[PDB]
């Protein structure tokens, strides 16, 4: 077999394969995670510059991996595939064998583990993918959104965004989402969501999908009209 | 067909005192109706003062104890020269059984030493790895004959206080090595006497926190 | 999982006051046909160890290939193989014993009984047996097969303890497994006549015998013996 | 040992690119144009033949539109005979769909099943990717009719209409122009041609350096249709477009 | 220079450059002398410490109750090949009850080391190793290097400014090799070796080990106050 | 286990099955439910040797589980069926076959149809309007034969099963503890709390 | 390119010592052993305020007798935890029994050098492996991507190691207390951290005997903050 | 042996027999057929008693590692499908383990039976070994969710000291558990010769028998 060692340390003690992959990371379409007080949102963009698109069947950029939980992504979307496939076998893996559906935090840390595993073995690339893995934990209403990355670290945020012009929005949202009083609404969690995507998308049309996952296993995906009330709202508050 | 199994005869006793430890075993070795040896060593000492023996088919103990042997060699090895506890021993020993729960090592093992606050102890096991310490233990050919014995003179069973008639027992005084060593030897006697695959010799080998003693004594050759 | 065909009597041995003396018949029994009467049974490894092997004959062949190349692979490397670093009985003993219980283990067994007769570089006598279950066993006495039946009550009237094994010497000792074979001679069916007899001493090294005879045999009373119970004539 | 002569065909580049990857797509950008149109009562597939010679057998020729399965058809761009080799793994996993299920496959699972082998390529393995690029046709209960196209990358996505191959840029343009969302079959087998005949870059437009093919409900009652077009039946609906 | 890419590549003078790479990592190792007499073997290690906090990296391995070694260089190979020889140690023991022989134990070394340095993928050992043992043959001293090298010897010295105890065995061959049942004087001997490779630092409590085995002497290693005496 | 029965009526399907799991010469629960909810829309009971029947279930709903999540879509009744049936032809040529018996009640949302299918352990799969496994089918298809229609409501199908399980304790030497009773249809699947 | 278990002509392993590299560019982490238990500190270094830092996990638990705190690309050391979980359990089944801090930080260690062309490169991790048994009491180590462990009195590793190590050097004896060493492993830490030191951005642990391994709750810790600047201030 | 063990308002009880068998010698008296797995989990033994402590040993090494790797305690369904798994791997290569495993977690007191088949069954109380029989008809009679826990305890007991009575191979003495949330509480060995003749008296029991 081809075990080629791919990704190795340099003389400066980095592995340039894992920062690579990190750099199709920033060049993947923006994704971002707001948690509020009783739910989290996903926002993601779409790149305008496919048009003639057929958006019923096109890949969306939410994935459901189990009925309370969901993953978004930025970076390699085929790559993002095999990551989603993997999560979601461990999710019914998991409740076959334990009797509960995996915590967010237990599946975050298994897609990190695979995203680890292939940074020190032979013959493979990392995945040049950062996920973005929100959801609620079987009987509890405290919201969950955890961050991955190509490397296989993992953590919890308030609030993430990532992919382009991820700093940008980042920066917005460090000046205005508060720790001691977070979205309390879903309106006001979506609101701020979008707004930060506003830095960044363009126009405010098909370039903005907005996912809301609630307790529960309540989630449900906005459509185009919805997100753009959000738009116009925003807007003519703006003009002030 | 091939039997890989066979029967050596032979029998085995292990009690506890306080601060002590025996493991005694008659020295025949024997198939079916003839006598292979009058005096192979049954009982062994395998180091940092723990004692064992594998009665039943012989093959199938020799390797046992070689196994567990060198089991303790290696913890010393990779342990810092650690000594190996009796019931660490034991757990062991219960692993290197299970690792055969299909094609069973064919004996029953009883190790005697020390525990870790210097009191008298003794471990039985099966032939698929089931252990439990005890007080005392006959195992073997003859088990059936010295078990019930040891009950009534080591343990006090259906023995009351002359007077109360049953109202109350014995009470459980702990034997010294050598009231032991008595019962001991007229167990292993009295099995000669009544069961044909034991005599010839009688080995035992007694724990101390000063280390591991010998004896042996004459039994019937008949 | 197998049968035996091609099959090797009683092997019968014993220690002495110097040594150890070993015994086996030539004979090379197919079921009730006696069909080969030139089989060595006793193959020696060196001159300070001979293996005595009874039971299947193309695994005794196995094994003395076995012996012979462990010969071989001893001397490599070994500037010492004529003196220190020599095979020792107890060597080649625990060796064919692993083979067998490993073989055993694998439910495949050679279907052997072997006694590995010898003595050490300090002296001391080696005798010990194993067979194809991988027990092993040592005592002043063994035997197989037959052998174990028969020869040990005979042997052991001469040897009953480890104390009695001073006081025995190699005439007394010879004189013991010469009788025994004959004694084997009269009543195992599958038997000869003919047979091989090695001593291992300390001071005289490895004395090996070949076709010796049972001789000095009692068949005249036979012809005073008439009929089953009532015939006189 | 080996190492020396290993070209690493699945690693980054300083800028996030996998190199293998966008030298095929470079390599593909100058195969034969495909379009693929899909309508509200079907879907048309379009292709170009490269420089054909005369002496070539059209009629029994097939390098651009391979059937995989009743329900779907694909337009190949890039190496035909890395294709094929493609092809014939959809296929299996369209029959291995119907024998577990006993129902046809959906046919955005069949083209995730083909887009997860290409992207197997571009991560594991050492060895060089598929140097195809394809746009599938099909119809299927759930969706309707549905276009997608993958690449090498193994990324897929869905389209109303699409082109692979040489000139997409000029050609996708000019879908993007004339394209609306009530449009019929027979408009975008116009559309298709008509774009066709714009961005190819022989000297005309003619039915030997054209493969043809529909997925029409335009087959009797509820059911859908196949039509691989043939040299004669492409040579008449030139006509009738009046691009000859 | 361009032939010590990986250790399958002679260069264009017969040399093998991973290996003496790895040779080198013994020179940088501390340094550890192996000297015997006709009854007895010692071992003396000189081990090492990262920094004031911390302890003093062991040198000396025990392999049988009858033989062991002491490293220098990569201590991680030194524990493979000791675990490898305790192997072999024991396989020699349960299968034909049979200590195994100092002299067979190097050549199973150099056979295990050999083989890493002519296939492709894997690297040489990078240690050095001072076998001494006490076997049917008496006492023995080998020394191992990862080229496959072992040899047999009296006295010798491995590690960093080992030249220093290897000269002072040299002169004092004669001497040293007649100390037989002197487990003592034998060791005093090794002290005195390997203080002629010390620079700076002298021996401490903590900085010495001492390792001794012979006739009726089982493998034992001394660290600590028990090497005070020799101090 | 021993006694699993089914009916597929006008818009739904009845699923009933027994409370009983015997250890030995013991009794040791009764109130057992041996039935698998696969889909919202799909129920699966089952009946056969011990620890298999559970073990195959559970393995049965994970997959489908697995699937549904992926595309995002339900798997028909007809499909789901397949897909058991084919696993259970795969597994009774194993080394150790899985020696469980199943039936699958689904209300099909496309068609808008109820639907039942009979599998046995080899693999055997039968589309039926009222199905049962083991001996079940001795005592109660006579009634089914007699009494069903295809255009019965769902307390007429509960009361044909109430006779069915009658005939059943009185003709059975075992007692099976009583039913376990679901209904599966376009609404979902819920139990019948009162039987 | 060049082999992986490629040696240098210094006699190193080229990979080995470009993974210390990185353990050097990793946060900071401290571990002091005294005769009253051993306490591990690290710095969290949380990128962005909006990072839920209580998430960050560089200390973590291997048995309720030994803790592990570590530094470099801390993704790594999951495998060698897991592995150390293992081993540490497996032992207890298998001895019933505790299983001792040198024997538990040897097998991670040889983790280490299983890689070649196993995995594929060296571990980009440093661990800090403290706990405690019978035997040889409290104990810290100090277990690197070379395959070598040494033992320590204190130890510090990471981005301000060397400054931290000297600081170490002068304050450590060997009649330390508990409460002594949870202010200097925070003295330290501050010391060398870029951020001011709080309970939010600094961790800390401790093993003892009785108690086994606990990390710290962060109304604790910043209590051991404030009677760290009071006794500061107090000269 | 007899085993059995029950939910209740306080908890769940857990008894057992320690009489162990080779045939019709008595090779035990006095065997422990609990397993305390940790504080709020406790495993019981019917069958083979070496699948029975080899596997529930390894149970807990399972239920251990869970523990460490998120920070929390295994729930007792979790830890009684580790065990069913466990047994299905080895499905039909002989070995022979009937456990109940107790414990209190999130859910409240639990209680399930597994079986070397790899069954597991929830439940309020189960009985397994040869004197199982004997011990249901007991509890049956006198179970109830109200139970103290020193009238509960005393069930558990009454009930293999009925099973130890008539059943050949189970005996030697009782070995008794309570479940709380607090962990699990040890209420000690109580021989059957002592405990038989007690109850005989005080309860006015086995009239039958003559004492
Ligand atoms: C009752 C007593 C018998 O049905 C009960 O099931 C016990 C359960 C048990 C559980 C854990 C520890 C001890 C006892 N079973 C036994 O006692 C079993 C019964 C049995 C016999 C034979 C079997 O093979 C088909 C299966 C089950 N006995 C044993 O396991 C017996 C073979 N082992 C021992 O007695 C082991 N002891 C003997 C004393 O030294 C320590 C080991
Ligand atoms: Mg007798």
């Amino acid at each position: 077999g081809y075990d080629r060692a791919l990704s190795i340390f340099s003389p400066d003690g980095h592995i340039f394969q894992v920062e690579y992959a990190l750099e199709a990371v920033k060049r993947g379409t923006c994704a971002v995670g707001v948690k509020g007080k009783n739910c989290v949102v996903l926002g993601c963009e779409r790149r305008s510059t496919l048009k003639l698109q057929d958006t019923r069947i096109t890949p969306s950029k939410v994935s459901k991996i189990d009925s309370h939980v969901v993953l978004s992504f930025s970076g390699l979307n085929a790559d993002s595939r095999i990551l989603i496939e993997k999560a979601r076998v461990e999710a019914q893996s998991h409740r076959l064998t334990l009797e509960d559906p995996v915590t967010v935090e237990y599946l975050t840390r298994y897609v990190a583990g695979v995203q680890q595993r292939y940074t020190q073995s032979g013959g493979v690339r990392p995945f040049g993918v950062s996920t973005l893995i929100a959801g609620f934990d079987p009987r509890d209403d405290e919201p969950k959104l955890y961050q991955t990355e190509p490397s296989g670290i993992y953590s919890s945020w308030s609030a993430q965004t990532i992919g382009r012009n991820s700093k940008t929005v980042r920066e917005f949202l460090e000046k205005n989402y508060d720790r001691k009083e977070p979205p309390a609404t879903v309106e006001e969690c979506v609101k701020l969501t979008v707004r930060s995507l506003l830095e960044v998308v363009q126009t405010g049309a098909k370039n903005i999908e907005i996912t809301v996952v609630k307790p529960d296993s309540d989630i449900v995906a906005l459509s185009s009209e919805e997100i753009n009330q959000y738009v116009t709202q925003i807007e003519q508050e703006k003009q002030e | 067909q091939f039997n890989p199994y066979g029967d050596n005869g032979g029998t085995i006793l292990g009690i506890a005192g306080e601060d002590f430890a025996v493991l005694a075993g008659d020295t025949r070795n024997i198939t079916d109706y003839s006598i292979n040896s009058r005096y192979e060593p049954k009982v062994f000492d395998c180091g940092d003062n723990i004692v064992m023996s594998a009665n039943g088919f012989a093959a199938d103990g020799d390797a046992l104890v070689k196994r567990f042997k060198n089991s303790v060699k290696w913890y010393h090895f990779d342990h810092n020269d650690k000594k190996l506890s009796i019931n660490s021993a034991a757990r062991n020993i219960q692993h290197l059984l299970y690792s055969r729960r299909f094609f069973p090592y064919y004996v029953y093992n009883i190790i005697a030493g020390l525990d870790e606050d210097g009191k008298g102890a003794v471990y039985s096991f099966d032939p698929v790895g089931s252990y439990q310490r005890e007080q005392c233990r006959a195992g073997g050919a003859a088990a059936s004959l010295i078990m019930p014995f040891l009950d009534n003179q080591v343990n006090f069973k259906n023995q009351y206080e002359p007077g109360t008639n049953g109202k109350v027992k014995k009470p459980l005084k702990y034997l010294s090595v050598e009231e032991v060593i008595k019962l001991v030897r007229d167990s292993f006697t009295s099995a000669t006497e009544r069961h044909i695959q034991v005599g010839d010799g009688l080995e035992i080998l007694i724990v101390t926190k000063d280390g591991v003693r010998k004896e042996f004594y004459e039994l019937k050759r008949d | 999982t197998q049968q035996p065909i091609v099959t090797g009597t009683s092997v019968i041995s014993m220690k002495y006051d110097n040594g150890v003396i070993i015994a086996a018949d030539n004979l090379g029994s197919y079921g009730s046909l006696l069909r080969f009467n030139g089989v060595e049974r006793l193959i020696p490894v060196g001159d300070n160890t001979v293996v005595g092997i009874s039971g299947d004959i193309s695994d005794m062949q196995h094994i003395e290939r076995l012996l012979k190349d462990l010969v071989t692979e001893n001397a490599y490397d070994n500037p010492l193989a004529d003196a220190e670093e020599a095979l020792e009985p107890s060597y080649i003993f625990e060796y064919l014993a692993t083979v067998m219980y490993q073989r055993r283990s694998k439910m495949n067994p050679l279907w052997n009984a072997i006694i590995v007769a010898g003595v050490q570089s300090n002296g001391d006598q080696f005798l010990r047996y194993v067979n194809l279950l991988g027990v092993t066993y040592s005592s002043p006495t063994l035997a197989t097969g037959f052998g174990a039946h028969m020869a040990n009550p005979l042997l052991r009237k001469v040897v009953d303890r480890e104390s009695d094994i001073p006081k025995t010497t190699v005439q007394v000792a010879e004189e013991a497994i010469v009788n025994a074979m004959r004694v084997l001679y009269y009543r195992d069916a599958r038997s000869s006549r003919n047979f091989s007899l090695a001593i291992i001493d300390k001071n005289t090294g490895l004395t090996f015998k070949k076709n010796l005879q049972v001789e000095n045999m009692k068949w005249d009373f036979a012809k005073d013996i008439k009929g089953y119970g009532t015939q006189k004539i | 040992g080996s190492r020396r002569y290993d070209s690493r065909t699945t690693i980054f580049s300083p800028e996030g690119r996998l190199y293998q990857v966008e030298y095929a797509l470079e390599s593909i950008s100058h195969a034969g144009t495909a379009i693929g149109i899909m309508a509200s009562d079907g879907i048309v597939l379009a292709a170009e033949r490269k420089v054909t010679s005369t002496l070539l057998e059209q009629d029994t020729s097939t390098e651009k539109l391979y059937k995989l399965n009743d329900k779907i058809a694909v337009a190949v761009a890039g190496l035909t005979a890395d294709a094929e080799i493609l092809i014939n793994t959809a296929r299996i996993h369209a029959q291995n769909y119907l024998k577990t299920y006993n129902e046809d496959i959906p046919v955005e699972i069949l083209v995730r099943r083909l887009s997860d082998i290409k992207q197997g390529y571009t991560q594991h393995g050492g060895l060089r990717p598929f140097g195809v690029s394809f746009i599938y046709a099909g119809y299927d209960d759930r969706y309707g009719y549905q276009l997608y196209t993958s690449n090498p990358s193994g990324n897929y996505t869905g389209w109303k209409a699409i082109s692979v191959g040489a000139n997409t840029s000029a050609a996708q343009t000019l879908l993007q122009m004339d394209y609306k969302d009530d449009m019929k079959v027979d408009d975008a087998i116009e559309l298709a041609l008509k774009t066709l005949s714009k961005t190819t870059d022989s000297s005309a437009l003619t039915y030997d350096r054209l493969e043809f093919a529909t997925i029409r409900k335009g087959a009797n009652d509820g059911e859908v249709y196949q039509k691989i077009f043939k040299p004669q039946e492409i040579k008449d609906i030139l006509v009738k477009t009046g691009i000859t | 220079n361009n032939y010590d890419g990986d250790t399958v590549t002679f260069s264009p003078t017969g040399r093998l450059f991973q290996v003496e790479y790895a040779l080198e990592a013994i020179k940088q190792g501390s340094v550890t002398v192996g000297l015997r007499s006709n009854t007895h073997a010692v071992l003396v290690a000189l081990k090492r410490n990262a920094d004031e906090l911390s302890s003093y990296q062991k040198k000396i391995i025990k392999c049988d109750e009858h033989m062991g070694l002491s490293l220098a260089g990569l201590a991680p190979d030194a524990r493979v090949l000791s675990n490898y020889l305790r192997q072999q140690c024991n396989y020699s023991s349960l299968v034909f009850n049979r200590k195994l022989a100092v002299e067979r134990a190097g050549h199973l070394l150099c056979d295990k080391a050999q083989k890493n340095t002519q296939s492709y993928g894997g690297r040489p050992y990078g240690v050095g190793l001072l076998i001494i043992g006490y076997d049917k043959s008496g006492a023995h001293l080998l020394e191992f290097q990862p080229s496959g090298n072992v040899t047999e010897l009296y006295g010798t010295a491995i590690g960093a400014r080992s030249q220093g105890a290897k000269t002072y065995l040299e002169r004092t061959l004669d001497t040293f090799i007649k100390i037989d049942g002197n487990p003592d004087e034998l060791i005093k001997a090794g002290v005195e070796a390997i203080s002629q490779s010390l620079r700076d630092e002298s021996l401490t409590v903590d900085n010495l080990s001492i390792a001794i085995v012979g006739k009726d002497t089982p493998f034992t290693i001394y660290d600590g106050e028990a090497v005070a005496k020799y101090i | 286990m021993d006694i699993i029965l089914g009916i597929r009526v006008q818009d739904s399907v009845i699923l009933a099955s027994s409370k009983a799991v015997t250890r030995g010469i013991s009794v040791l629960k009764d109130s057992d439910d041996k039935t698998r909810q696969l889909s919202p829309h799909t129920l699966m009971s089952f009946a056969g040797e011990a620890g298999d029947t559970v073990q195959f279930a559970e393995y049965i709903q994970a997959n489908i589980q697995l699937y549904s999540i992926r595309e995002d879509y339900e798997l028909s009744p007809q499909a789901v069926s397949s897909f058991v049936r084919q696993e259970l032809a795969k597994s009774i040529r194993s080394r150790r076959p899985y020696q469980v018996n199943v039936l699958i009640g689904g209300y099909d949302k496309k068609k808008n149809k109820p639907e039942l299918y009979q599998i046995d352990y080899l693999g055997t799969k039968v589309e039926l309007p009222y199905g049962a496994h083991g001996y079940s089918g001795f005592y109660t298809f006579s009634l089914l034969d007699h009494h069903y229609r295809p255009d019965m409501t769902t307390e007429e199908g509960l009361d044909l099963l109430k006779l069915c399980v009658q005939e059943l304790e009185k003709r059975m030497p075992m007692d099976f503890k009583g039913v376990i009773v679901k209904i599966v249809d376009k609404d979902g699947i819920r139990q019948v709390d009162d039987f | 390119d060049r082999g992986v278990s490629t040696f240098s002509p210094e006699g190193r392993l080229f990979q080995v010592e470009y993974s210390l590299e990185a353990i050097k560019l990793g946060s900071t982490a401290i571990g002091i052993a005294t005769k009253e238990g051993v306490v591990l500190g690290v710095e969290k270094r949380a990128t962005s305020p909006l990072l839920e830092s209580d998430s960050i996990e560089k200390i973590v638990e291997i048995d309720r007798h030994i803790g592990c705190a570590m530094s470099g690309l801390t993704a790594d050391a999951r495998s060698m935890i897991e592995h150390a979980r293992t081993a540490a359990v497996t032992h207890n089944l298998y001895y019933d029994e505790d299983i001792n801090v040198e024997s538990l930080t040897q097998s991670v260690c040889d983790l280490a050098l299983r890689f070649g062309e196993l995995m594929s490169r060296p571990f980009g991790v440093a661990l800090l492996i403290a706990g405690h048994d019978a035997d040889d009491g409290y104990q810290l180590f100090h277990a690197e991507p070379s395959g070598t462990f040494y033992r320590y009195n204190a130890k510090a590793i990471g981005s301000g190691s060397e400054g931290a190590q000297a600081e170490l050097l002068n304050e450590w004896h060997s009649s330390l207390t508990l409460k002594e060493a949870e202010l200097l492993v925070l003295k330290i830490l501050k010391q060398v951290m870029e951020e001011k030191l709080d309970e939010n951005n600094a961790q800390l642990s401790c093993i003892t005997k009785q108690d086994g391994f606990k990390i710290y709750d962060n109304e604790k810790t910043a209590e051991l903050i404030k009677e760290l600047k009071e006794k500061e201030a107090a000269e | 042996t007899t085993t059995l063990a029950f939910k209740f308002q306080h908890g769940v009880i857990a008894a057992v027999d320690s009489r162990a068998s080779a045939g019709s010698y008595i090779s035990a008296l006095r065997m422990n057929k609990v397993i305390e797995i940790n504080p709020y989990l406790l495993g019981t033994m019917s069958g083979c008693a070496a699948d029975c402590q080899y596997w529930e040993r390894l149970l807990a090494k399972e239920c251990r590692l869970y523990y460490l790797r998120n920070g929390e305690r295994i729930s007792v369904s979790a830890a009684s499908k580790l065990l069913s798994n466990m047994m299905c791997q080895y499905r039909g290569m002989g070995l022979s383990m009937g456990s109940m495993i107790c414990g209190w977690d999130k859910k409240g007191p639990g209680l399930y039976y597994v079986d070397e088949h790899g069954t597991r069954l929830s439940g309020n109380m189960f009985s397994t070994g040869s004197g199982n029989t004997y011990a249901y008809g007991v509890l049956d009679s006198n179970y109830k969710w109200d139970l103290s826990v020193e009238d509960a305890l005393y069930l558990g007991k009454r009930s293999i000291l009925a099973a130890a009575h008539r059943d050949a191979y189970s005996g030697g003495s009782v070995n008794l558990y309570h479940v709380t949330e607090d962990g699990w509480i040890y209420h000690g060995n109580h021989d059957v010769g002592e405990l038989f003749w007690k109850v005989k008296e005080e309860e006015g029991s086995f009239n039958n028998v003559i004492g």
